[PDB]
Parts: C-alpha cells; structure tokens; sequence
C-alpha cells in the first residue's frame, strides 16, 4: 500500500514533524 | 535535477530552523526535481515507528522521482567508491552514502548532503556536491 | 538453499578460527547453494581496498547465486521490518540485515549468520536463520 | 570488469585471506 503522493502545501507541513535519530545515530546504531 | 541526501530530509524534518531543512523547504516550495534514491527513502521510513507516520512519510517520497539502484552495478560501484576512499585515508562511514554517490556519478546529478562523508567522496572521486553544514 | 549473511563470510576471510568459518569451508566445500544478496557483496568488497584482492573476492562471490534485490519493495519492506522489530524492543543495527532479511523473506529461504541483529528479526518477524555463533 | 568464477579449490584457498573489519565495525564505522 502506498498512499497518494502528497501536494505540496502536504509536503511542507511535515517540515519539523519529528525524526528519532541523528544522521549520525541512522549510520551507526 | 539532483539527488537529496537522507542527512538534508533528517534536517527538514528534525527542524525548521537549519540551513538544509531550510534549503528543502524552499525546494519543496518550488515544485524543484528532487531525487530520492530508494536506498534514502528507505532511512527515511525507520525514523518513526508508527504505521500511520511512516505511510504519510511515504507519500511524501512519492511526491517526488524515488529512483531505483541499478541491480549489482550500483552496489559494486558504491564498494570501488568506498575502498578508492579508504585508500586515500577517508573511511566513509556508511555504505549507503557510497550507493547514493554510486547512482549519483551514474546519472550525472550532484548530491545535496549535511553529511561530511560526501566530501571524502567528492575529494576522491570528484562528486558534485552542495554541502548545507 | 539459504543466504549467507555477511558475517559469516568476513569470518571465512578473515584469520581467526571459528565455526562459522568452519561452516563455510565445509559449504563451499561440499558445493552447496550459496545465495549472495547483492548488499552483501557490497559489504565483502570493501574489507580490503587492494583492487586486486576485490576482484579477486568479486570473483569468489560470481562462483555463488549473486541474487538482485527487487527494486523498491525490498527496501521498503526492509524498513518495515526495522520499524516492526523497533516497536518490540529491538533496534537492528543495520538496513543491510533488513534488507537481507527482506529478500530472505520474500524468496523464502534461511539466513545463515553470526549477528544477532537476525535473531531479533527472526522474534518479531520469523525469519528463519542458521546463527553460528 | 568480473572475472572468471572461482574454481572450488580457487574459494577454498581465500580462507584467511584477512578482513580489516569485524562485523560490527563494518556495520558502524
Ligand atoms: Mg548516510
Ligand atoms: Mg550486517
Ligand atoms: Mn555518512
Ligand atoms: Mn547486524
């Protein structure tokens, strides 16, 4: 299941929503 | 037309107020190409747990080209970059920088990157880069 | 048939003694199918960056099943699997056992390991492993 | 460039050929 792409007003919104690791964290776990 | 490392989408989505998630903001705002390789896309879908905030990020990708590796090809090509590095005395730290770089030196595109391992590849191999540290 | 895990063959090429290197020796040996995912090709490749030893070890691997991953699924299902595992408990300590996995899971054969990381894969999603350890 | 696949004594012969990694150093470096 993949939903519909989403618009770009969408796609702004999740600017800042949140990310568990560094890129750092996501190279070296 | 170029490729977006997962460092730059960590950024855009960690917080608002960086020079990369600031970057991408502008180049969501104006319908740029961004290139997601599906090896980003796939970083990109462990950084939250929940189903539901993984299948929106997923949709996010798919506003934009997710490009697929190019079978076998890619991978060889990401171990060269990474050994050619190690031998001038950078060892990038993550294999999948090296298929990012691998697909980027393929089509021809630069990389966007917060990531210093881009530089060491840049360095060795010449890859176009736009560094936003 | 089953995939072998990148830990078990740095363990043959590599100079200690161990079962897993025994294993393997014994497996070559006795001409069995050896699946080689393309990502643990990749990760065998940079173990030395003599360009000579890498074709060389290039070569060891294109005596086996060097098997493409399918593009997007995997990866996607790769993450899948992580975020799964992540919400039991388990961080995986990295993609390329996810992604492993995620073929493992979908051509349906074992994955033959030292790495812990399948085991947590093997709790939450059933994976079928040979560890040796 | 890929070579020839190697022979069973060719594979066999690349035991302890050396890695400059353990697993989990190639995992996060
Ligand atoms: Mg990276
Ligand atoms: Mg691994
Ligand atoms: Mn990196
Ligand atoms: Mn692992």
């Amino acid at each position: 299941l993949v939903g519909e792409p989403l618009g770009r007003d969408e796609a702004l919104a999740l600017q800042g929503s949140g990310f568990d690791f560094s890129n750092d964290e996501i190279e070296s776990f | 037309a170029m490729i977006v490392d997962t460092s730059v989408w960590i950024a855009y989505l960690s917080t608002s107020e960086s020079l990369a998630s600031r970057w991408l903001a502008d180049r969501i705002a104006a319908d740029s190409t961004v290139i997601v390789p599906e090896v980003v896309m796939m970083e990109l879908l462990i950084g939250k747990t929940d189903e539901d905030t993984a299948a929106l990020r997923r949709r996010l990708l798919q506003r934009f080209a997710i490009e697929p590796l190019a079978p076998v090809r890619d991978a060889e090509d990401a171990a060269a970059i990474h050994r050619r590095c190690r031998r001038g005395g950078d060892t990038v730290r993550s294999l999948i920088d090296c298929q990012v770089a691998a697909m980027a030196l393929r089509i021809g595109v630069a990389v966007a990157h917060r990531d210093r391992d881009y530089e060491a590849i840049r360095t060795h191999c010449g890859l176009r880069t736009e560094p936003l540290f």
